[PDB]
RNA sequence: UUAUGCUAUCAGGUGGAUGGCUCGGCUCAAGAGCUUAUGAAGGACGUGCCAAGCUGCGAUAAGCCCGGGGUAGGUGCAUGGAGCCAAUGAACCCGGGAUUUCCGAAUGGGACCUCUCCGUAGUGAUCAUUCAUGAUCGGGAACGCUCCGAAUUGAAA
RNA sequence: UGGAGGACCGUAAACGGUAUUGAUCUGCAAAUCAUUCGUGUGACCUGCGUCUCGUAGUGAAAUGCUAAUCUAACCCGGCA
RNA sequence: UGUUCGGGUCGAAGCAGGGCUGUGAAGUCCUGUGGACCGUUCACAAACGAAAAUCCUGGUAAUAGUAGCAGCAAAGCAGGGUGAGACUCCCUGCCGCCGAAGGGGCCAGGUUUCCUCGGCAAUGUUCGUCAGCCGAGGGUUAGUCGGUCCUAAGACGUACCGUAAUUCGAGUACGCCGAAAGGGAAACAGGUUAAUAUUCCUGUACCAUUUAGCGUUUAGUCUGACGUCUCAGGGCAAGCCGAGCGGCGUCGUCGCGCCGUCUAAGCAGCGAACCCCGUGGAGAGCCGUAAUGGCGAGAAGCGGGCGAAUCUGUAAUGGCACAAGUCGGCUUCACCCCGGGACCCGUGAAAAGGACAGCUAAAUGUCCGUACCGAGAACUGACACAGGUGCCCCUAGCUGAAAAGGCUAAGGCGUGUCGGAGUAAUUCAGUUAAGGGAAUUCGGCAAAUUAGCUCCGUAACUUCGGGAUAAGGAGUGCCUGCUGUGUAGACAGCAGGUCGCAGUGACCAGGGGGCUCUAACUGUCUAAUACCAACAUAGGAGAUUGCAAACCCGUAAGGGCUAG
RNA sequence: CCCUAACUGGAGUCCGGUGAAGCUUACAUUCUAGUGCACAGUCUAGAGACCUCUAGGGGGAAGUGAAGACCCCGUGGAGC
RNA sequence: GGUUUGAUAGAAACGGGAUGUAAGCACCAAGGCAACGAGGUGUUCAGUCCGCGUUUACUAACCAUUCGUUCCUUUCACUU
């Protein structure tokens, strides 16, 4: 239970909601040409350089 | 049944017991699996489908028997002693009880009038100096040398 | 600048209607005083208390407890929740 | 205690925080300076000619 | 039906060379050349009906207003669904405006932190002989001016 | 009686790291594990905070340590 | 590239194979494939020719279906489910692991891993329907818990001054920050969810300012506010025993064993020690303590005041199977209060805040954190890593000095490859071993011996402290009945009977001595080959300097030593 | 140790699943002698040798790991 | 090696062995007012056990597959 401030928690929330797959409708729109994403990650890896 | 693990965890939470204390009826498996909420788990608990198994303690009767024998003074010999004499009976505690007994005896004697102040001072210092083993020894010395103002 | 974004309609948020509380997604810049005054201006109901938390979506949620009975139901009906 | 993986388990803190000015995690928490952009040291942005090669 | 193998070719797999194509790069020439306290550049966070990145934008948030050109489609990279906008002339382009969170020269104080405290609502610092007012601060690919100033190396040391 | 001491024994509390020249040695580990050992009321051990650094610091001093780098760290530049 | 002349969807380049020519560099053609570009004359250019550089980048072999998936730690089995599929997912039972940590709480750190549903291409050292994985949705609520406030070592800003100059530099002045383990205004119990709960709901409280009224200083004091060791008294969480009551277990015989038998803050009441006040007058001395001690500079005794933890009532119609729910006793750490003593050699923080004059009634109490892990799978070491990471002022029964070791609760787990026919040889780690007993070996390395407690007894030498548990001997279990000390808990001791090869029966647990070298000793060290005789140490000696000093840092401004 | 034996658990061995890495110019069933940069599976002359697979300890491949840390040299460095 | 035309393995019983006299019951037991009572004696060379043998088909050695044919074919010594 490390204690974050408002901005630190906001940046963690941004990282969390960035950690999402590309939408299937986006894949359909791009015709399976944008399927990947540079901000995908896992929580148990090299940590965020955000906090 | 699918996983009853969620139901078992919720039931352990509702009963305040450990996870393995929770007993789920192996016949009412679909009845348990239908239970999703705390209220459903409480209903199963009240109707007996879910219950907390009895705690299996540690019985103490065969230690009570040994404690009774040790109170009587048995099962406590040299072959049973393993800590040092001093770890089993602290010397300050021994001295404290001895000196307090002697002091209370002298106080009661001076209160009831068997002991005047002049000899009381010397007897108190003798006791503080360890001349007397116990209240019985003190009384024996008093009766031997006639220190009590008998009447 | 309105602090109230919109009523928050999830299962737990709908559970507030039966205790006369109403949950809102609000501006994270604003505070409890601004949220209370803005809600009172918006719906004409006297607010008894405001509870606020920040989420991991970067949002701020406020549960408002009203003073008038049925005020939460009436605001939900006015919005279109009920 | 080994200077390698054993001593590397004591790494539960930081020497550099996120910089307000540049966003880089380079703000020294002791010297109160950003080693990337110079915030907390100068009103200007920290730049040196040796950050690139001599252009010839 | 001589296995395990060896050599050559053929068919297939893997792989991504070769060829062809290329909205990219590089170099040279000709132009043009400052900007910010009227709060810049840069960063953080937010902003899309389904939207995670980039890009744009700033709680009026892939955008709002006015004039001109353009005119029948539009809704970025990025033709997917469903809608919305557009003959009240949109989209787009040129010019001019508005909005423009927080940090940042950052400038009421503090900042561990991009927030927080007082709220007395904020000319932070240094200056300008009317104390009305005004100047400076940060940024800019290289170029320009002033000052401080090595060693490798060559001399075959 | 009293309860001192850089006192004693001793914990797989903590700290250290003797011997097995054991296991391991493309390891569980870019030095760890098992057994055996030293200190364990003090020049004690340790958290968090803070300060001292490159011809400089720190060092009960081995040229030890200063982010797996130390008889002058690391990054970039002089440098093709 | 200039220039001449051309070829191509009736199939260019490229690619695989082949025919012919040329000594050759190479050219041309044929077949297939391919789908849009390609050549040629004379000249001109170059980022122009690869088999090599422990060459670079990419791809991919042999090794090879091999090593590994074996110390963690006894690891699973039966039955029934689910599912297309089950050693591996779910339930029940049995059998097991940890049980002073592998459980509980939480710092830093992580950052959604938390909860629910749906999946199994990858991850998981096997599988997988499972999951910290994948996809979708949800979840963190505070005046009272922290931050926030205060200041600590010590930073940062402004000014001055220095500097060629600065974003550089010491000092001074003014500010400002600096502790989620220092100080600190205040909240408890129960319930509720799938996930939050001193935060939401119920009940019962409390604190701060501000406003209005009612009254006002005692003002400058006290508190906050303090080291190490040791000890007394009181209390208490936990623990234990007896009786009643209510369940469960056992039931071959017996009647035992286990669980429960509850109750917060707030409010009201009492107050132990210390201290103080009034009396008193105590010596051929009296009064005390565990101990030190106290006393005509006023003891004992007698009255009073001040003053704790805790306890008592109330908070009572809360939760419990609306099942009981009532009582006593013992002990009490490792927690709370209080007091004493010893040491100096570190003499052991500051400031905010609070108290001393407040009572009543309304309003206000913003902001941030709050899920979950906190580690043999949620941190860090590239990993679901046998390391490391704050630890707890956390831990139940028996044995026992004990938190050692063993066996068990509660709680957490069987969580990280299987099977297996002698499962050969060999190997890692263990048990035992005739007779000999260091003959082995560089060397008793390794292993073995001894081992607890009680009693007897204990040498040379010595700095008189020690050596010392020296050495060397004896006892030890169980049962029956007792004695002594003590308020008690308990402790010590005695008499008799008795079994075994063996009574500290397992667990735990020194082998000892003699003669030398060396360093006095405790301590420090080559993190990752050197724990030593090396370094340090106390002790001894020498040197400089009277302070605008000696010595040293800085270019300077000015500093360290030096609050000397 | 004379002088080893038996046994226990984990590996190994055999089976199911999963599944790397390191040596490699080529060929390769070798052995003796000679030759050769004087230390040859490949040269020369002999002698052997049917192939494949499994287990096993390591004789050899001057086995692998590594631009020798010993010595010298370099008008190469570093510290003292 | 055996495979019902059978003692190959197992069960049962017995022989031959290992250990040391089971549980319960009764009497005694130092003593205790009693409740109890370590232990002794009899029951009892008992109880428990046998990875050995014998006897004995009581269950299981059953049911089968496969080669000894190059396979398809009538390139046949065959048959719808």
């Amino acid at each position: 239970m490390s204690h974050n401030m408002k901005g630190q928690k906001k940046r963690l929330a941004k990282a969390h909601k960035q950690n999402t797959r590309v939408p299937v409708w986006v894949i359909v729109k791009t015709n399976r040409k944008v399927v990947s994403h540079p901000r995908r990650r896992h929580w148990r890896r090299r940590s965020l350089d955000v906090k | 049944m699918s996983d009853l693990s969620n139901q078992r965890k919720l039931a352990s939470k509702v009963l305040g017991c450990g996870l393995d204390r929770v007993w789920l009826n192996p016949e009412a498996s679909e009845e348990i699996a239908s239970a999703i909420t705390r209220e459903d788990i409480r209903g199963l608990i009240e109707e007996g489908t879910i219950k907390a198994k009895p705690v299996k303690g540690v019985s103490r009767g065969r230690a009570r028997a040994l404690a009774a024998k040790r109170k009587y003074g048995h099962c406590k010999g040299h072959g049973s002693r393993k800590g040092k004499k001093g770890a089993r009976t602290p010397k300050k505690e021994q001295w404290i009880k001895k000196i307090r007994a002697l002091r209370r005896r002298l106080k009661e004697l001076r209160a009831d009038g068997a002991l005047d102040k002049s000899v009381y001072c010397r007897l108190y210092r003798k006791a503080k100096g360890g001349e007397y083993r116990s209240v019985s020894h003190l009384n024996s010395h008093l009766e031997s040398e006639k220190l009590l103002k008998k009447e | 600048m309105s602090s109230i974004n919109y009523p928050f309609v999830t299962e737990k948020a709908m559970m507030l209607l039966d205790e006369n509380k109403l949950q809102f997604i609000v501006d994270t810049r604003s505070n409890k005083k601004q949220i209370l005054e803005d809600v009172e201006k918006m719906y004409g109901f006297k607010v008894k208390s405001v509870r606020t938390m920040t989420t991991m979506k970067g949002m701020k949620k406020a549960v408002l407890a009203f003073e008038e009975p049925e005020a939460a139901h009436e605001i939900a009906t006015r919005i279109g929740l009920m | 205690m080994s200077k390698g993986t054993s001593s590397m388990g004591k790494r539960q803190k930081r020497t550099h925080a996120k910089c307000r000015r540049c966003g880089s995690v380079s703000f020294n928490v002791h010297t109160k300076q950003c080693t990337s952009c110079g915030f907390g040291k100068t009103s200007r942005m920290r730049t040196y000619k040796w950050q690139a090669k001599c252009k010839y």
